[PDB]
């Protein structure tokens, strides 16, 4: 039989099938030409053909029905940004006419466009500034006036809230029924420019220098405001009055961040906000006052949460969930024993109750009913990289039902969920071991109604191939299990000593041991190069409680590294490793531990590949960075940030071989990392291999160069490995 | 997130 | 016997002494840690110990004593700018009270200082103006009020103007008895900005952009003025009055540059203007007119120089040598063959007279007196490669007499000359076949003085070392003789098949086969790896006449490319050579020409290596790409332009082995040009290594990254040729 | 240039 080859990975030979639907009801959904399926039966009919837009004279790139099913918007133009930001140009179809609205169109250049959650309003961002549309074919209503280019974003987050607060560019929340537009401003008038240089075509005959409002560890950061507008008023001058709400004044004393928007009813809205040292934060919950017309935030319905050991939250405080009246609230929160659990509060009590108790931890909550809570959460057989959906009674919290477990336990362990509108169907998204299977299930009575895709093709062209196999499972360090996975060659054999990879990421609450099933450059490592892929969680990993994540708490660099080395030990004492040919290799995050690694002397890996690492946290952005760091001052932390950076560790270099990669456009760990990485290297007359990418970013992702980084970082394994 |  | 291994490269274990002299004077030279040397005797003195200034508190990084001996510029504080440009701090040191000048101090950051050329006076340059001191204590007279960093410069240049026409940051003229100050005024306001990383030391926690007014080809020009100030009426009460000298009206008409300034008499400046298009430029003669204090450049004494077949002159038009009373010069121009030779012109008539006449090249004018022209020339042997000096009786010109040619044939065939103030002796610097030899000659009889540095010391430590030999040599293409060179390894055996490396530079006017003594990288390859290190001198070379120089005009990357790819095969059919292993490398030109022959699917080279390489010539600056390639427009040559780009040619790439090599800082050759190399061969699928150097210019010369990057080399070249 |  054949085996995995790198030609597959790069062409994607083997393709995972998903089923992607969007649900519009309690009891349709859609699914791509479009057809609108009823879950009940199964059946479907045709929403939109395919021929509908032949004659429309652009490529779609995404659509969106309003909530009422009367209107479709239709996204084209799109031109990517950071992570989660774009801009697009938009039009809307009538779906009764069948005709394209021609009149009063959205803007070209728009940055983010939403519908309202019910009816069919509109609010969208242009130019930084909010404007709502009550009806799709009639003028847009101006909400500010104050948006400025990379200094005043309304509606829209700046560039380190979109990547680390809101993993999102959208900064407006509608109230449940629209009669509310709430928004954040962002003012990053004193936060210092990244800048870089943008090649572009060649045709460009000078570069174009990028610069970026970015705040890196300790600098200036944005300051924000909060805002809620009643989008029902648009009949005063057209001039709607933005009402503030301010942040709480222990929050006031000092920088903050806006942390969570949550509406809890048509006239209640909860914020959090983080203290800029994120080991404090604080929710306020406000009602609308309908005869002053003004926001209150009662100080008897304020939650404060705290951590004494680390950060708040995994990377954030976690999101309310508010029971239909408003009065009380599900959350996740950090139980007494550092394990994450659901916490039950009434809005006007500071003490919560624990819904759920134990060693494990609940991942998230999905859906609340009336009767039930449904989370995912690891507990089941104790293995922290399951995942597996539940769901508890709210009458009576000793009767939890796993919903997901004994479906299929030995193809599927790793579960994530879609529940319709009001929770009476959902979708289990499988996701391994074996391979994606997704269903669906009604909830009245929890039956599976059919298998929406069980990957049988997949499966069939799979077996002629000589696949690798993975092993999870863990190792007793200081009596404490922490979990690896290896990806193992076809006919394994244990009497054999096979060269292996560490494959590393380590960020704090990282989870690189699980049950997915994934076909990926490691997967033709172990199929066609014999080679052993393995992964280690150690101290600072996720999903096993707050003793393990925040024992790298002001340390990074320091214990996420040695245990990948004492990984590596322990995996040659197992016999079936050559140690003369152990590697690593990771990026980002992963990137600056293996680099981090071949600069400590450990004698342990031969040679190992960077992309684009981190190489001194003061070079990474401040709300990631102090998150886990602290502030790089004399009087906080700055001892251990310039203690843990990959410079500093050039001299060891001279024991291995290293590979460096990094994209020149890289906005997130800018390529300034490498640049002084290499320097210190070049500076201390340590050879190594370099590739710059042009004009890439943090995901080296499109077409060519991820080839191309692929086929580079290939023959260099197979080079060192005397493959 | 210092992640691809 | 050890071999002459990379690290004697880079250590600098083998050095060739030199003899570098400052003539002060008809008859006496300094010679430094400082002692003073009478060139009839070969007695010298002390004119500064070396423990003067112990206690003063800077590292001195060069002197410069006034043409009176009286005074001496003490420099420090030296910061690198560009290829010539610098900024330091100045103290003046007086000799006869043996005093620092303590008042009326030249200031911290000055840009340029020169003395006057007789007597003591001083212009500097400082923050983009000129100022004047007629004594090193007394207050500085301000000449111009308009300087303005990156727009205004006055006495010094642009990076255009000081990289590729004046190769020089000053723009400051004395007069030869000091009373006159001439000097240009550049204006760079509407000049692009190349713009670039710089990321500095480690504890730099936001790089910092470098912007630079860089005119790319085709792009907006500096503009130019040229000014004379009466440095004997300035006045501490009234702004000193600058007379403007205008450019003729035949380069008003568009776009022109400055590019001579020679004074002929205390009353007469010479200045050569030439046109956008470079082919066509005018020297006006310009007299004093004390009546008006006005200068008049009289019609009747312009003097046009045109070229036909290519641009005027080798790099630039020729700088006149006028004779003592200035009413005539002698100058190199191109004769009706193509070859450069001296023509005597009288300062009213059109016509000029050749004194030299020959299928071979005059190098430079040397020196003049009433009854000899001293020069440099080819002639000898008819070898294009060799230089030797000649004197040529004024009163008739068959006499001419070759100086330096039969002084020692065997290790001398490269020479340059230093001549003291009225030619009453000279010195030689013999640069080759052999160790450098420096002698020392009087006019009068010729006659040999004294051996001043014959290398004897190296010359014995290299008989211990298994050196390299020199073959020069040519081939004949057309024929036409085209010159190459070998580096051949020690024990040289014609029988054995060696691998060669073809070492290209191949820009307009170059020239790579010569009888020059080098200790460099191709001495370790040829020495310790038993590499042939090749050089080819084909169309486009220097010093051979036009037909070979203007056969590339505007057709950069054609026939020096192709002839370079003919050379190496006619050197793979050679006996020795193996043409299972040929590589080419080359720098700059030279990594632009290694790219377009690794990309022109000849199959002959196995591997390559391009350090800073052009790869666009719309990328690289206006006055030199211009001056061989016309404008990048539709109705000039933007044809060509767009025609010989590496880029076009990467899908060519996939059977070779390519290093690319580009420091980040390259203020010359942009990083772009590469990061646009690397693109296209993503795009089309090759592999390749790369290595940036973070921070280093053109040059990648600090001394760390000058030992990386040939190490780097090194193994790069050792695996492609399996050692 | 483009020299060095």
């Amino acid at each position: 039989a054949k085996t995995y080859t790198l030609t597959d990975y790069l062409k994607n030979t083997y393709r995972l099938k998903l089923y992607s639907l969007r649900w519009i009801s309690d009891h349709e959904y859609l699914y791509k030409n479009i057809l609108v399926f009823n879950a009940e039966y199964g059946n479907s009919s045709v929403f939109l053909e395919n021929s509908t837009f032949d004659e429309f004279g652009h490529s779609i790139n995404d659509y969106s029905i309003s909530p009422d099913g009367q209107f479709i918007l239709l996204e084209y133009n799109y031109v990517k940004q950071w992570r989660h930001s774009y801009t697009a140009s938009y039009d809307i179809y009538d779906l009764n006419k069948r005709q394209l609205i021609t009149e009063e169109r959205i803007p070209n250049n728009t940055q983010w466009v939403t519908w309202s959650p019910v009816g069919h309003k509109l609010a969208y961002v242009w130019n930084n500034d909010i404007y709502v549309k009550i009806e799709p074919n009639l003028p847009s209503y101006r909400i500010t006036w104050t948006g400025k280019e990379d200094i005043i974003y309304n509606g829209i987050t700046d560039w380190v809230y979109e990547e680390e607060v809101f993993s999102a560019y959208s900064a407006l929340w509608w109230s449940p029924n629209g009669t509310f537009l709430a928004y954040a401003q962002f003012n990053d008038t004193e936060v210092p420019l990244i800048e870089y240089s943008f090649y572009s075509d060649e045709s460009l005959q000078y570069p174009k220098t990028v610069r970026v409002p970015y705040p890196k560890a300790g600098a200036v950061n944005p300051t924000v405001k909060f805002f809620v507008v009643n989008t029902d008023s648009l009949s005063s001058v057209t001039n709607a009055t933005s009402i503030q709400i301010t942040a709480p004044a222990s929050m006031l004393i000092g920088d903050h961040y806006l942390c969570d928007v949550t509406w809890a009813t048509q006239e209640r809205i909860s914020l959090q906000w983080l203290r800029r040292i994120q080991n404090y934060s604080v929710m306020d919950i406000c009602d609308y006052d309908e005869s002053s017309g003004r926001w209150n935030c009662l100080v008897a319905r304020q939650h404060i949460e705290m951590s004494t050991t680390g950060w708040v939250g995994r990377f954030r405080p976690s999101e309310p969930h508010f029971t239909l009246d408003g009065n009380s609230f599900y959350k996740i929160i950090s139980n007494e024993e550092g394990y994450r659990h659901i916490c039950y509060f009434q809005i006007d009590k500071k003490d919560c109750t624990f819904i759920t108790k134990g060693t494990w931890e609940v991942i998230g909550i999905e859906a609340l009913t009336s009767d039930y809570l449904y989370y995912i959460s690891n507990e089941y057989k104790g293995m922290p990289g399951g995942r597996n959906l539940y769901k508890i009674q709210l009458s009576d919290y000793t009767k939890v039902t796993c919903l997901s477990c004994e479906l299929n336990p030995e193809r599927c362990q790793y579960y994530s969920v879609s529940f319709s509108k009001e929770a009476k169907y959902y979708q289990l998204r499988c996701s391994g071991p074996g391979l994606p299977l997704y269903t669906l299930h009604s909830s009245v009575n929890d039956k599976g109604l059919r298998v929406l895709e069980d990957n049988s093709a997949l499966d069939k062209m799979l077996q002629n191939v000589q696949m690798p196999s993975k092993k999870l499972d863990f190792i007793i360090l200081n009596e404490t299990k922490f979990w690896y996975q290896m990806i193992l060659p076809p006919h394994f054999d244990k009497s054999k000593k096979y060269p292996l990879l560490l494959d590393v990421y380590a960020g704090p609450c990282s989870q690189k041991a699980d049950t997915v099933f994934r076909l990926n450059w490691a997967t033709y490592l172990a199929s066609t190069e014999n080679i052993i892929v393995a992964s280690f969680d150690g101290r600072g990993s996720g999903y096993q409680g707050d003793k393990i994540m925040h024992a790298i708490n002001r340390r990074l660099g320091t214990f996420e590294v040695e245990d990948q080395i004492e990984a590596a030990r322990q995996f040659s004492k197992m016999g079936f490793v050559d140690n003369k040919r152990i590697a690593i290799w990771g990026w980002s995050y992963g990137g600056y531990v293996t680099s981090m690694v071949l600069g400590s002397g450990s004698g342990v890996f031969k040679c190992g590949i960077a992309v684009a690492p981190v190489s001194r946290w003061e070079y990474y952005d401040s709300v990631y960075t102090e998150r886990y760091m602290g502030l790089p001052t004399p009087e906080d932390n700055l001892d251990h940030y310039r203690n843990s950076t990959v410079m500093s560790r050039a001299e060891n270099f001279k024991q291995v071989e290293y590979l460096l990669i990094h994209g020149t456009a890289d906005d997130n760990v800018h390529f300034q990392q490498s640049a002084q990485i290499s320097k210190a290297l070049v500076d201390v007359g340590v050879d190594f291999q370099a590739m710059w990418y042009t004009d890439e970013d943090h995901g080296i992702a499109s077409s060519t160069a991820h080839q191309h980084i692929y086929t580079h970082m290939s023959h260099f394994i197979k080079q060192c490995f005397s493959l | 997130v210092a992640m691809p």
